[PDB]
RNA sequence: GCUGGGAUGUUGGCUUAGAAGCAGCCAUCAUUUAAAGAGUGCGUAACAGCUCACCAGC
């Protein structure tokens, strides 16, 4: 439901490191 | 090199689209207009693309076929497929159907023969609990 | 042992936020093949990537 790069289906991902 | 199955016309969704490619250097924007572009004469279906990202984020990609699942799926007039294939059928399908959909995939499929075309989505379809009659 | 290949439908169906050979359940067909499992293990968030089966040359 919510992370940083992560997941498929409702929104979050990934974006930095 | 990214591959997904974006809908007819339709696409620029977080969800769906955006995250997936626009975290390897894609610009959505761009894509969703182009692909929804051509997607315009093959509308309502949902069809596989291959989008290709150069060092410079610019980018092509190739549209396919629709899934044979996703065909299938249509055909049988069902959404979804069993939940247990071969132990529940959930659907049926018609042998010149086959022919159909192995027609409609044949770009896309290396059967050297309408016979093989057909015994490949024939293989889909015993996958997914769809019968052929 | 070494090198190369290990392919197509297809990310199989379901499930799931995702579930792409590899969390889990069901199925495990077909094609093109010299050969290549709806995949042995590692791995990824899922992909990717590595590896094994299998085949070929030496």
């Amino acid at each position: 439901i919510a992370s940083a790069s992560c997941t498929t289906x409702i929104c979050t991902c990934s974006c930095s490191s | 090199q990214i591959k997904l199955q974006l809908p007819a016309g339709k696409a620029t969704p977080a969800p769906p689209v955006g995250p997936a490619l626009g975290q390897h250097g894609v610009n959505i924007m761009e894509f969703c207009k182009r692909f929804n572009a051509e997607t315009a004469d093959k509308a309502g279906m949902i069809l596989p693309v291959v989008i290709t990202v150069y060092e410079d984020k610019s980018f092509t990609f190739i549209i396919k076929t629709p899934p044979a699942s996703f065909l299938l799926k249509k055909a049988a007039g069902i959404e979804k497929g069993s939940s247990e294939p071969k132990r529940k059928i959930v659907g049926k399908v018609t042998r010149k159907q086959i022919e159909e959909i192995a027609k409609t995939k044949m770009p896309d499929l290396n059967a050297n023969s309408l016979e093989a075309a057909m015994k490949i989505i024939e293989g889909t379809a015993k996958s997914m609990g769809i019968e052929v009659v």
